């Protein structure tokens, strides 16, 4: 019941740092440097109803 | 005899005076005898003898030492009570604080000495000195130091610093200031610092200083030096059986404080250090104001117990205190509690009353009875033998019974009809009797209910039961004028099954030469009970000047209504019992019967109904079997379809049509409608299934199942119960409002499988389980609108104004939800009431409006009666008994000395638990009939169709009847399309309006062209060209769409004509030019043509009912969405843009429009900047706040607006309650007022205070020939409006009572007994009632 | 703007839980308390602009703030501890001296001597021993101050007097005498210096603090003379304004004058030999009593350690720990290191008895006695070790033959204990009655008895009004009738003047008459068998 906090405050108390965490918790969109207007990767289900 | 109850702070003089001696040991009592000890807190000398009339030492033991105090033993003497009297005091050691001038919200210590609480807590326990004689070096008074400051200010000087920490020094700051010298002196920094907040602030502690000024009281007094101690008695420490003790907390609450004091005088002596002789001062502190109470102070401080000990105040506030529960709410001697059951053969005058019971109430006058026959030698003997029960006593009590009435009462006794008096009649058994007709006035049927009975002592109270408060008198509820004796549940079932026309009978269609032949007919065998026939009859149809004027016909009717019609009284006519005559119709028969022939007759008709429907409900034999639940053979099939139905939209939901969230919505909608659709066949086939056939054929009456009967007859249940027998039962949603799509498709009549149970138990729990809850607060909004008008009662008899509301049907385009008989039935009209003739005054100025005047309009149709309200009743501190009116039980006009407060409370509480108690939830004028038209407010001109159009804003449409009344009507929005004029007799069906939620236009006053001004693309606008088509067109753009660069420009198609000017708007000394919001649709291009009236730019944009709905409606609480409207009257202009907020202002006609304030754009406005909008004229969003009702539309606004909102929550639940008594509540919650210049005045202009003061005053003012004031009138919510109070008992006994306490003690208050929440505590007679005359003459001895 | 923030949000939503006002910021409880009543409804999962105010200012448990008020407080070293002590004891020195210094104090001592010797008080009560068996050693070397005072008077006319007073000092110093003896001509001592400073207030404060008188003059003029009128009476020619203001008070100073001489007398010697006496005495004093302070604030740590397990019966805990302290202060006027010791182990001595003689005296509603509290306690003790031996319980008589007393001495004290309900006690029914709800009365006279007595005072004025008026006023005086009354057969004999035997007789001869039966039925009626 004590004071709140900033959820991944533990997180990085649990020896975690910004790669991983946000690893763990969201997915991963590459964009790369395909030599012309950033060439992307996609899921087609991953990017539904939008 | 006292009067003028008194309180103010105590000095220590006076606790001195009050005391007999100072207890000083901690020792109670003796532990193997239980005498008192020496000086402890049960002290002989001190508080006098311990048993009757001898001392404690046993030195003297008679009565004729009587006052002779022991010299061994020293006790005085006297009477053992009173040890209850005495009070004992303490001299502490050293000085402590009081915890209510302490720790007490607005810290009376607090702003009493300029410093922050926390501050002077850091004095009082020993932390940081405050300086006083602190030189001039640093400080004089006020400003806090530490160690090191103390040290550093001891430094270099121990003159001139004079300080001290803590009980000590809040003394010597005390003792030291004055007060007239800083009220001066904040006086002379007040006015020159009368800013917003520095102004009030010190307006008001000033006002709190010069309270304390005229008071007498001394500041010094508040800290505590000497404390007083209860008297023993009322703190006992009786003895328990086996060996044990009890006593109360305040024992050893007083131990430990007397031991603390102790140890501290044993400090002083020892001069110990300074380290433990302040933590003992703080622990004396902190007992002493654990002691006065336990809730400021951190820790209740709790003993062995492992409960917290309870204080001092804690036997005064609370429910359980003295006050609320102990004060009021009493037991009674002579007065007992029973069972009560039926017994229906006694009449309403009456009830049966157990005989055990009876002999022991009235044990007394039995006695004196038996002693005045000398049936008996003395009272010993007499109470001897009617312990033996001697067969005297029996004789003896049916004489003194019998005209000795007893009160019945049940445990909620939510209005006065809750508490009646009857005549007993002795029983044998141990029930209660009770008339069947009176249960419904109780609100309690038979399941085990306990009534209690007391009895009236006293001759005035044997009068009073009879005159006031026998049944009989008391059969009209006090609410509305209904009569609430009506037929309740069984004897309407027989009637009705009396007055019931069947086809075809034993001896249909044969004539009776009277009613009574029907009877000897129907007894003998020869004719049903209803059969149709022709009768002879008698009506006493009086006509004349009271004469009864006979005349006969042959009435074509049942056998059984002709029956029932020699029980009819000489007044009503026959048409009254020739119906079905089901629940309704047979109540409306009992209130024509009132209102036709007076009461006497209506009580005997009403127990001669309730006989003969009894006796036929039993010669009915009406029952009810399994073979009477009727399912609809259509049944089945009806599920197949819905069935079918589901299965479609599961088909279609798999072929990726429909969300789950609107699959759900659709089975839903399929299955209710295939449920009305089953409840509707199964009324079919049973509510006429009857087939009969006389001479042949058959023929189609209603039906004569007995479940049916119950329900048309409307005795017990409705339509939608039957429909739950017989057809499916609904859809059983779950808990919290989330239907269960899979509906319970069985019935009672059949069985339910284990999952259609389980889905009604969710319904089923919940109802039940809030049902045991409106239980928990029976009484919550009852307490809070007694608490707030209960001093409010009738005390002139006619006030001479001319002032209250004009009363018109609550009528909103359908039909007339409300006609004006009810609104005006039993009020005064203030003025005459003119024909649409204009010349015929049909009720001059002070005629009641009973039935006929009310009746005389109806079939007049002048709808215009300015009747005097309550609340505009020029009277004071009370109200004109003419202003108010007649709704009494009792038919006749309102006579002084009744309490309309607590009768208004109780009419406007107890149907609120009628009401729902959760707060649940719920385009043209398209002419409904026949009728001719008015528009009010009609300000438009012929447009663009050559037609009518609103230019104005509140046009209210008008159903115009040429009876001389408005039938019905309807509200016009701005720029409406209305299809017609204003004065067309028009025909039905027909919408004469039209208008568009995307196109609330602008359109044009008169002609023009399309000229633009300021309409420039880039900077303040966007060339639209909306190219499906091709169209361009300059729609204006807001702020957020307009650039920086036009931004501080104003966008309008300016009105032009064909030469060059802006045509101005006659009227105004402005060239018309619209100027345009955002958002505002464009069309017409530069240089377009238009005339007068056409469309320039057509911009685009449920009722709850609770019973905490009412509670926060009679609050006053400013709703989420309020709606402001103009304080003036006049043509209206923008200003400063999006300071946060727009701003714009009401320009005046000729004076200033200084009114401007944060008007923000997430509420729209609904008048532009360019219209003479008057004050009180919609331009804000949403639910107006009642408040600027008042304000702006004044106090019969702000009145008519509330019940008009309580009367509809009523009003959409199906209850009927009068609007009267809605007033008289409204009356309190705007009685307090605020000023508007002092002028001859003894106030401050910014002040608040009553109305009465005020009212008083400035018209007495008047009277001199000084100038009256002006004042603004205040409006608070009842809870707060009922703390403001002029008493100081009729507060602390139900609101915060340290809070009206310290208040009222600081403040020196006088409350000279009055209303009737103090008398009641007091216990002398109350002001309202029958103690009207006993309050009176006391001012005449209040008057020499 | 954080605590106005939140009193902002509960303005807007009217409810808080522990939540917000625990993640909005003892002093928790404190400022929920506080929050409740702008108001607010503040929960658990002219106030506003007041409250707010109070609630813009930014524990009072007086056990925290106690812990932070010893927060400077340490334990102190041994043998700095013995230094303390023997501060203490050079100021006890110093103002044994500084009686001695006084020698009509010694005089005063020969007084108190001389009537032990005169058999006043016990010859080993006169002191508390000296600083050495047999009386008469010690009461000879009291009659050796005797003697070695008698040698000294010779010599006040001074060089071989101030060093004979003091030779009776220093064996003075050798001595250790009862308090009570050591506190009289002390707090004579604390007399004869209020009764010489009211004079210079009578002397001083009537010329310098009244007269315009300088400070100068007085203190030029007094002290350096300070006894005769050279320094008050020869001021009134100095060729001053305010001089000339000294002559309305020259008789009445004067006479302060004349109580200074008396005082001189009284001392014996100069008023400022006795000044530095016992100036020096609290100079030390002071210091003495400062040492001893300084020692009791390093040993609290102790005393709160000591009532550390007597807390929870019945006792409030800074209760048990000011007793605790009332101890370790009387021990520090008691504790000797002249042994050599740690005054550790010897203060839980002392604050033992100290909580434990209170926690039996002041902690139960109903009093009792130590020794009594003595049996209770061991009782409970001896109840603990036979219930637990034999096996199920001690009964009463099985207590009888562990503790042989008569068991009926006993049992009553196991009818003492088990302090008395609390009558705020709630009793069941879900009703919230209280206990107290129900205790009846006793005093109360039965309404149908007084409904009786009100006939009988009728009904035997009825048989007393058809008497004759000797017996009708003779019974009435007989007995306790309609008066303040009662007055006995001789009083009556002397009222009806007829005789103290002849009463007898028509008071025999009055119910007499009245013990006819159909004649006096009435109170026939008054009796019920
Ligand atoms: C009725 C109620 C229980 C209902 C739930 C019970 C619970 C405790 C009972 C009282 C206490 O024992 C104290 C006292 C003891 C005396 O000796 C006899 C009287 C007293 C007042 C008792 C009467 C009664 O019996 C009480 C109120
Ligand atoms: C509320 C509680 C019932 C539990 C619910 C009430 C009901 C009546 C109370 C008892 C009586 O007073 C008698 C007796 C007196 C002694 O002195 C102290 C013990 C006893 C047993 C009491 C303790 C407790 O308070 C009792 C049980
Ligand atoms: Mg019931
Ligand atoms: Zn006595
Ligand atoms: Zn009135």
């Amino acid at each position: 019941r004590r004071r709140k906090l900033p959820a991944t405050i533990i997180l990085r108390a649990l020896n975690y740092t910004t790669e991983q965490i946000l690893d763990l918790f969201f997915e991963k969109v590459i964009f790369e440097i395909r030599d012309n207007k950033l060439q992307m990767e996609l899921v087609p289900e991953r990017l539904r109803g939008e | 005899e006292f009067d003028a109850i008194k309180i103010a702070l105590a000095s220590p003089d006076m606790i001195r005076s009050w005391s007999f001696g100072e207890v000083k040991k901690p020792e109670t009592i003796n532990y193997r005898t239980f005498k008192p000890e020496r000086d402890g807190l049960f002290c002989a000398r001190i508080f006098g003898p311990v048993k009757d009339y001898e001392c404690l030492c046993g030195k003297y033991k008679r009565l004729k030492h009587r006052g002779v105090i022991c010299e061994k033993c020293g006790v005085e003497v006297t009477q053992t009570k009173v040890r209850r009297e005495r009070m004992g005091h303490i001299e502490l050691a050293s000085p402590t604080a009081h915890i209510w001038f302490l720790k007490s919200l607005p810290s009376r210590i607090g702003l009493l000495l300029d410093m922050p609480l926390r501050d002077i807590e850091r004095v009082l326990y020993f932390e940081s000195y405050v300086v006083i004689e602190g030189g001039m070096t640093n400080l004089e008074r006020q400003q806090i130091l530490t160690e090191e400051q103390y040290l550093d200010a001891l430094e270099e000087f121990g003159d001139e610093f004079d300080a001290k920490m803590g009980a000590e020094a809040i003394q010597a700051l005390l003792k030291s200031m004055d007060l007239e010298q800083e009220c001066e002196q904040l006086r002379e920094e007040l006015n020159e610092t009368n800013s917003e907040t520095k102004r009030k602030k010190l307006t008001k502690r000033i006002k709190l200083l010069e309270a304390f000024v005229q008071s007498g009281n001394k500041p010094e007094w508040m800290i505590l030096t000497v404390l007083p101690v209860l008297p023993p008695d009322l703190r006992p420490l009786v003895p328990l059986d086996g060996g044990r003790f009890a006593t109360s907390d305040l024992n050893d609450l007083y131990r430990r404080v007397i031991n603390r004091n102790n140890r501290l005088k044993r400090l002083l002596d020892l001069a110990a250090p300074d380290i433990i002789v302040r933590n003992e001062k703080r622990m004396l502190q902190e007992a002493v104001d654990a002691l006065l109470d336990n809730g400021r102070r951190g820790r209740a401080i709790t003993g062995s117990n492992k409960r917290p000990l309870k204080s001092l105040a804690d036997m005064i506030k609370g429910k359980q205190g003295r006050f609320r529960q102990n004060l009021l709410g009493k037991r009674v001697d002579y007065s007992g509690r029973s069972v009560i059951t039926v017994g229906p053969y006694l009449r309403l005058h009456q009830c049966g009353l157990p005989k055990k019971m009876a002999l022991e109430l009235f044990k007394p006058f039995i006695y004196g009875k038996l002693e005045l026959r000398g049936l008996a030698t003395t009272i010993k003997a007499a109470k001897k033998m009617v312990e033996r029960e001697e067969a005297v006593v029996w004789d003896i009590l049916d004489e003194v019974i019998r005209e000795h009435p007893v009160l019945l009462n049940r445990a909620p006794t939510l209005h006065r009809l809750g508490i009646q008096a009857f005549e007993p009649v002795l029983i044998e058994g141990k029930a209660i009797q009770l008339h069947p007709l009176v249960c419904a006035a109780y609100n309690a049927d038979f399941d085990g209910d306990q009534m209690a009975v007391h009895v009236p002592l006293t001759l005035e109270a044997q009068l009073e039961a009879r005159a006031l408060m026998m049944s009989t008198n008391n059969i009209l509820s006090p609410a509305n004028g209904e009569p609430i004796i009506v037929p309740s549940q069984d004897v309407v079932l027989g009637l009705y099954y009396m007055t019931r026309d069947c086809v075809n009978a034993k001896g249909e269609g044969m004539v009776l030469t009277g009613p009574k032949e029907a009877e000897r007919l129907y007894r003998s065998g020869l004719a049903s009970l209803h059969a149709r026939v022709k009768v002879r009859i008698t009506e006493y149809e009086k006509d004349a000047n009271g004469e009864l004027v006979a005349k006969t016909s042959l009435k074509d009717t049942t056998v059984g209504r002709a029956i029932l019609w020699m029980i009819v009284p000489k007044g009503l006519p026959y048409s009254i019992v020739n119906q079905a005559l089901g629940k309704k119709a047979i109540s409306k028969m009992l209130n024509t019967c009132y209102r036709i022939l007076g009461l006497k007759p209506t009580v005997i008709f009403a127990d001669q109904i309730m006989y003969t429907g009894f006796a036929y409900a039993a010669r009915s034999g009406a029952s009810v079997g399994i073979d009477d639940m009727v399912i609809p053979e259509k049944k089945h099939e009806i599920i197949s379809e819905a069935e079918a139905e589901v299965a479609e939209i599961q088909e279609q939901f798999q072929s990726g049509l429909v969300t789950a969230g609107e699959r759900y919505n659709k089975v839903i909608d399929i299955w209710a409608a295939a449920n009305d659709r089953v409840s509707k066949a199964m009324m079919d086939n049973l509510q006429t299934e009857t087939v009969i056939n006389r001479d042949g054929q058959e023929e189609k009456q209603v039906s004569f199942n007995s479940i049916y009967m119950m329900a048309d007859s409307g005795a017990r249940g409705s339509a939608a119960q039957i429909r739950q027998l017989a057809g499916m039962r609904g859809l059983m949603a779950k808990p919290d409002g989330s239907i269960i799509e899979t509906p319970i498709t069985a019935n009672f009549r059949e069985g339910l499988n284990v999952l259609q149970y389980f889905i009604s138990t969710h319904g089923a729990r919940k109802g039940l389980a809030d049902t045991a809850l409106k239980t928990a607060n029976s009484g919550y909004l009852t307490r809070r609108l007694v608490d707030v008008a209960q001093d409010l009662v009738v005390t002139e008899d006619d006030c001479g104004t001319h002032e209250g509301i004009m009363m018109t049907p609550v009528i909103e385009g359908g039909d007339v939800k409300e006609p004006l008989r009810d609104r005006v039935l039993g009020r005064v009209t203030a003025e005459d009431v003119l024909k649409p003739g204009t010349a015929d005054i049909l009720v001059p100025r002070n005629t009641l409006l009973h039935e006929q005047w009310c009746d005389l309009l109806e079939e007049n149709s002048v709808d215009a009666v300015k009747v005097r309200s309550v609340v505009s009743c020029d009277t004071d501190f009370g109200v004109c008994a003419h202003c108010y009116g007649r709704d009494l039980a009792r038919g006749h006009i309102i006579n002084k000395g009744e309490a309309i407060g607590v009768i208004a409370a109780q009419s406007i509480g107890e149907p609120g638990t009628q009401l729902t108690m959760r707060t649940f939830h719920i385009s043209s004028i398209q002419v409904k009939n026949k009728g001719s038209i008015k528009l009010s407010n009609v300000k438009s001109v012929v447009n663009s169709s050559g037609k009518l159009v609103i230019t104005s804003r509140n046009t209210e449409l008008k159903l115009i009847d040429e009876f001389g009344r408005t039938k019905e009507s309807y509200k016009v929005p701005y720029g409406a399309v209305l299809a017609k004029g204003d004065g067309e007799q028009v025909a039905g069906g027909e919408t004469v309006a039209n208008w568009d939620p995307h196109t609330m236009p602008v359109i044009t006053e008169v002609s023009g062209f399309v000229r633009f001004t300021d309409m420039i693309d880039g900077q303040t606008i966007t060339r639209q060209t909306d190219e499906l088509t091709g169209l361009s067109s300059l729609v204006v753009l807001d702020s957020a769409e307009r650039t920086a660069g036009g931004k501080d420009l104003r966008p309008a198609l300016k009105i032009v004509d064909a030469q060059g000017n802006d045509v101005l708007i006659p009227g105004t000394d402005m060239p018309a030019q619209y100027f345009l919001p955002g958002k505002a649709i464009v069309q017409l291009e530069d240089g377009v043509q238009i005339s007068s009236g056409d469309t320039l730019a057509r911009i685009p944009q449920d009722i709850t009912g609770g019973l905490p709905r009412v509670a926060d409606l009679f609050e006053a609480r400013r709703p989420k969405e309020p709606a402001i409207l103009a304080e003036i009257s006049g043509i209206v202009s923008f200003g400063k843009e999006t300071k946060g907020k727009r701003r714009l202002v009401i320009t005046p006609v000729d004076g200033s429009d200084p009114y401007e304030e944060m008007i923000p754009k997430w509420r729209q406005l609904n008048v532009f900047e360019g219209e003479r909008v008057e004050r009180g004229d919609v331009i804000s969003d949403g639910p107006e706040a009642p408040h600027d009702i008042l304000r702006l539309r004044g106090v019969h606004a702000v009145t008519r607006y509330i019940v008009n909102e309580v009367q509809d929550v009523y009003r959409l639940q199906g209850v009927k309650i009068n609007d009267k008594h809605i007033e008289v509540i409204v009356r309190q919650m705007l009685r307090k007022a605020t000023i508007v210049n002092a002028g001859s005045s003894d106030f401050l202009e910014g002040e608040q205070v009553e109305y009465s003061r005020v009212k008083i005053a400035n018209r007495e003012l008047e009277a001199n020939g000084k100038v009256g004031a002006t004042y603004s009138r205040d409006l608070l919510g009842i809870t707060k409006a009922s703390l403001a109070t002029e008493s100081f008992i009729s507060a602390a006994s139900f609101q915060e009572t340290t809070r009206v306490l310290t208040e009222a003690a600081v403040a020196g208050k006088r409350d000279e007994l009055r209303g009737l929440k103090e008398n009641v505590i007091v216990g002398r007679l109350i002001p309202a009632g029958t103690g009207y005359a006993y309050h009176q003459d006391r001012m005449r001895r209040r008057a020499a | 703007s954080q605590l106005k923030l939140l009193v902002t949000r509960g303005k807007e939503q009217g409810y808080l839980t522990y939540a917000e006002v625990n993640d909005h910021l003892d002093q928790i409880e404190d400022i929920i308390q506080m929050i409740n009543d702008m108001g607010i409804q503040v929960m658990e999962e002219d106030a506003a602009e007041a409250a707010a105010q109070v609630l813009s200012s930014v524990t009072t448990d007086p056990v925290r703030m106690y812990m932070r008020e010893m927060g400077t407080v340490e334990l102190l070293t041994r043998e700095g501890e013995i230094d303390i002590a023997k501060r203490i004891e050079d100021g006890i020195n110093q103002v044994q001296c500084s009686v001695a210094e006084y020698p009509e104090a010694i005089t005063y001592l020969l007084e108190q001597y001389d009537r032990v010797e005169a058999e006043e008080a016990r010859l080993s009560d006169l002191i508390t021993g000296f600083v050495d068996i047999d009386p008469e050693l010690a009461r000879e070397k009291f009659a050796e101050l005797r003697a070695q005072y008698v040698v000294t008077r010779d010599t006040i006319k001074h060089a071989t007097a101030q060093e004979e007073i003091l030779k009776l000092s220093e064996v003075f110093k050798q001595f250790r005498l009862v308090p009570k003896q050591f506190d009289y001509l002390v707090n004579s001592m604390r007399v004869m210096m209020d009764r010489v400073r009211t004079q210079e207030r009578l002397i001083m404060k009537l010329c310098v603090e009244q007269c315009k008188m300088p400070k100068k003059n007085f203190i030029t003029l007094f002290t350096g003379n300070e006894t005769s009128d050279t320094w008050f009476n020869a001021a009134i020619a100095m060729n001053k304004p305010w001089s000339e203001k000294l002559h309305d008070v020259s008789e009445e100073v004067h006479r302060a004058l004349q109580k200074l001489q008396q005082i001189e007398e009284e001392t014996g010697l100069t008023i400022e030999q006795v000044k530095d006496i016992n100036r020096r005495m609290s100079i030390g004093e002071a210091k003495a009593r400062r040492a001893k302070k300084e020692m009791v604030e390093a040993n609290l740590r102790l005393v709160i350690s000591i009532a550390k397990k007597y807390t929870n019966r019945g006792l409030q805990f800074l209760d048990l720990i000011q007793e605790g302290n009332i101890g370790l202060m009387k021990a520090v006027d008691k504790f000797e290191y002249r042994r050599g010791y740690k005054f550790s182990t010897y203060a839980t001595w002392w604050i033992r008895q100290a909580i434990t003689r209170s926690i039996a005296d002041q902690a139960r509603t109903i009093r009792i006695p130590v020794h009594m509290i003595e049996t209770i306690n061991k009782l409970n003790r001896i109840s603990r070790q036979m219930l637990q031996e034999m096996g199920r319980e001690p009964t009463p008589e099985e207590l009888a033959e562990r503790m042989l007393m008569p068991e009926d001495k006993i049992r009553k004290v196991l009818k003492i204990a088990k302090e008395p309900i609390s009558m705020e006690t709630p009793i069941g029914d879900d009703e919230d009655s209280h206990l107290g709800d129900f205790i009846e009365d006793t005093t109360l006279e039965l309404p149908l008895d007084s409904a009786t007595t009100e006939s009988l005072r009728a009904a035997t004025h009825d048989v007393l009004a058809g008497l004759t008026a000797r017996e009708a006023k003779v019974l009435r005086m007989r007995f306790g009738i309609d008066m303040n009354t009662d007055y006995t057969l001789e009083e009556v004999g002397k009222q009806f003047d007829v005789t103290r035997e002849r009463i007898r007789q028509i008071e025999a001869k009055a119910l007499r008459k009245l013990r006819h039966p159909s004649r006096s039925e009435v109170l026939r009626s008054f009796l019920d068998d």
